[PDB]
């Protein structure tokens, strides 16, 4: 999901990036948009169906 | 910049040389590979510069 | 992480060990196109990473004429095109004051006729392989840390063989069926 | 919902069974275009899911030619585009060293040439009809919750109908005037 978000573009588009070294710390868009809550955690089901 | 370049962290074999130099804030102490290390990881410098 | 395989496989699989960036030490036993311009050139070589040579009224020879729609596609600015036109236009006065020329205008044609394939999208390591070197010398038996081996044989493969076996701590694989260059890149690749 | 109905009915009805998507189980009793190249055929065919040939320089047949026009109605790229000129001006030379192109450029030329309509606009539900099947046979009469009837005859329908009408809880439905497959067509609309 990472990959297909930052490196699929027909044209430029607006992206942030975060501090942490782990996949999905970036916000994407004209607005800000955190994808930190699609990163997996079974603790608390995030990003899924549960 | 905002980088802690300089520590010290056990007596060394020579008494004289207990500094530990760290270039970006990357740790010594643990292997690494060519072919997956550095993706997705930035330091202050180069994101200000960025 | 260096390799001993027969010769006849690194024979084979050259060009994916360029591709690769691996480089080759091995032992033997016993017409192209040009572009009008180097700014084109330098810019299709940026782009795709193959070399284009220059066309300097050598001989009668065939000529790629980039189009309009590969002008955009590759970003190349005004003056690129002026300049491509202008040695167009130079040619058309040349061959009037009595040379094939081709204007190639889909990307697929200029991949089929000549140059690499494009990049994939992938993030970029730092290297391609962990590998360093594949030889087939008994010059650097003890350079190598593992063998590959293969039914096919070389006059010179028995004796490296057994003097890499001697190795106290070595990796050794070995490939039965399929296809012996498949099951190297693999294990490159994987290795 | 499984359906009995006279096989004529079926045999009437089948494009617009097909086109709803009701698997058919019956028993009896006793030129095309080409696009030049297959992205545009491709294209085309996930617009309108009509499935489209393409030309492989077989014989002097008849070709289609999506023009700037269409070209545009469906987003195609430039990529497209310059493919399908570079066929055409190859085609232009193939005919020129001594097959018929048509020059396509309205939509509603297309449609009443070949292919299916366009689609409405109304929200997609999960499934067009509530019935899978609609079968002529005996060896599925067990298999039926509902039959329909008609003054068409077949030689197997009298004795289906007997062995249908012996179930405790089956929907029976008749038609008696009108058009036999329009009240077909509402009662599997409305089943």
């Amino acid at each position: 999901l990472n990959d297909y978000l930052l490196y699929m573009y027909n044209t430029r588009v607006q992206v942030n990036y975060g501090p942490t070294g782990e996949p999905l710390d970036f916000q994407i868009g004209r607005n800000q948009y955190d994808c930190n809550v699609f990163r997996a955690d079974f603790a608390t089901g995030t990003g899924y169906n549960g | 910049w905002a980088t802690i370049d300089v520590e010290y962290r056990e007596p060394a074999p020579y008494v004289h040389a207990q500094r530990y130099i760290r270039y970006c804030g990357i740790d010594s102490r643990e292997l690494i590979n060519p072919t997956t290390y550095g993706i997705g990881m930035t330091y202050h410098c180069y994101n200000e510069m960025l | 992480a260096m390799l001993l395989a027969p010769g006849d496989v690194i024979k084979r699989s050259s060009e994916e060990l360029k591709q690769r960036q691996i480089q080759i030490n091995l032992i033997d036993w016993t017409g192209r196109w040009v572009v009008l311009t180097e700014e084109i050139a330098r810019a299709i070589e940026s782009k795709y990473g193959t070399k284009i040579d220059v066309y300097r009224d050598e001989v009668p020879a065939q000529i790629i004429e980039v189009e309009r729609s590969l002008q955009k596609e590759l970003g190349i600015s005004r003056e690129g095109v002026a300049e491509q036109t202008e040695r167009l236009r130079d040619l058309r006065r040349k061959e009037k004051s009595g040379i094939t020329i081709e204007g190639v205008m889909s990307q697929k044609k200029l991949l089929s006729m000549i140059g690499g394939v494009e990049r994939k999208m992938a993030p970029i390591g730092a290297r391609e392989s962990a590998v360093m070197l594949v030889s087939n010398s008994i010059k650097d038996v003890v350079r190598a840390t593992a063998y590959f081996t293969a039914p096919t044989g070389d006059p010179h493969w028995k004796e490296v063989a057994r003097e890499a076996s001697k190795k106290k701590n070595i990796l050794a694989y070995t490939s039965t069926g399929g296809d012996v260059k498949t099951e190297f890149l693999h294990l490159i690749d994987h290795l």
